């Protein structure tokens, strides 16, 4: 399910996000020895936060809104967050021809384009493969012929089947929409509602 | 002592016991994951510089292992005379068989 946003729905010009925060959560273990060197332990996973701050909603702006909302509540989905500054074009056409080797558990993607794609990833960009929801950046990417090595953030949340199929552009963030215990909306006397705000975590 | 019965045994068990005692001092502290392996009764040689210690001998008394990679040791201080044996003498002629009992003979 679609978090309503101005792409979708630009009749509700209050639903779109005043200020967006990618937090990087990367639970660590972090240990400062006595002599100097500073150690770190990593065990558990790491997911994208991201936190939606909203203006003052029209009545017909946050009943769309709130509707979506309880929908979710209701069928117990998981939200698709769209970042508009990460959905720059630059590697285009068919995702099906290209072939990934299998075997691949660590921190980099292997893929043979086979000459099927056109232009080149950029590092800082969103990555994700077709049969998992985890999202990866991109931290790097050297391209010798039609051999592709992309670097990626988050250590492999899958090991390659080699039947997953890179997707480079319009990647959405599977999250669950926590802070979801306590959620309310004032209204004021003046016929708008304020204070809302969407605290969203990437549940994969 | 229950399962000893060798006297001379006993005797150096009780005299390894007492040069043992005079070595009444412990030491705790914490060590990174690498040194994994440690485990109870080890020969380790401390050096804290701050101290007249240089390679001093300890052995382990008390090792945990967490899951984060770190352990927490506690030292028991032993010395090289524990392990020396002192000499003793025979106490063969002081046995006392219990011939009593039973009734003697004209």
């Amino acid at each position: 399910m679609r978090l309503p946003d101005p792409y979708t729905n630009p009749e509700y010009p209050g639903l779109g996000f005043e200020s967006v925060n990618l937090v990087d959560n990367d639970p660590m273990i972090r240990d400062e020895l006595p002599n100097g060197k500073v150690k770190e332990v990593k065990i558990s996973a790491q997911y994208w936060g991201i936190n939606i701050s909203y203006p003052e909603l029209f009545p017909d702006e946050y009943a769309f809104l709130d509707s979506r909302l309880l929908e979710y509540k209701r069928t117990g989905d998981y939200l698709d967050v769209l970042l508009p500054q990460y959905e720059a074009f630059r590697v285009r056409g068919d995702t099906k021809s290209v072939t990934i080797p299998a075997g691949q558990k660590g921190s980099q993607i292997i893929l043979n384009t086979n000459g099927t794609l056109t232009g080149q990833p950029k590092a800082g960009d969103l990555f994700k493969l077709s049969t998992h929801p985890k999202v990866y950046k991109i931290t790097n990417f050297s391209s010798s012929g039609n051999v592709w090595n992309i670097s990626l953030y988050p250590d492999l949340f899958i090991t390659t089947t080699g039947s997953e199929k890179p997707v480079f552009n319009g990647i959405l963030f599977r999250t669950k929409l926590m802070n979801g215990d306590s959620f309310g909306s004032t209204l004021n006397n003046n016929g708008t509602y304020s204070g809302i705000s969407l605290s969203l975590r990437e549940s994969l | 002592f229950a399962n000893i019965t060798n006297y001379y045994t006993a005797r150096s068990y009780a005299d390894r016991e007492l040069k043992k005692s005079r070595y009444s001092r412990t030491l705790s502290f914490s060590v990174p994951y690498k040194f994994i392996g440690i485990e109870p009764n080890d020969p380790i040689a401390f050096t804290y510089e701050r101290y007249g210690w240089k390679d001093k001998f300890f052995l382990v008394d008390e090792v945990e292992n967490t899951r984060d990679g770190k352990i927490n040791l506690v030292l028991q201080e032993y010395g090289e005379d524990v392990f020396i044996n002192s000499e003793q003498v025979d106490n063969s002629g002081n046995d006392i068989p219990d011939i009593s009992n039973n009734v003697l003979p004209p």
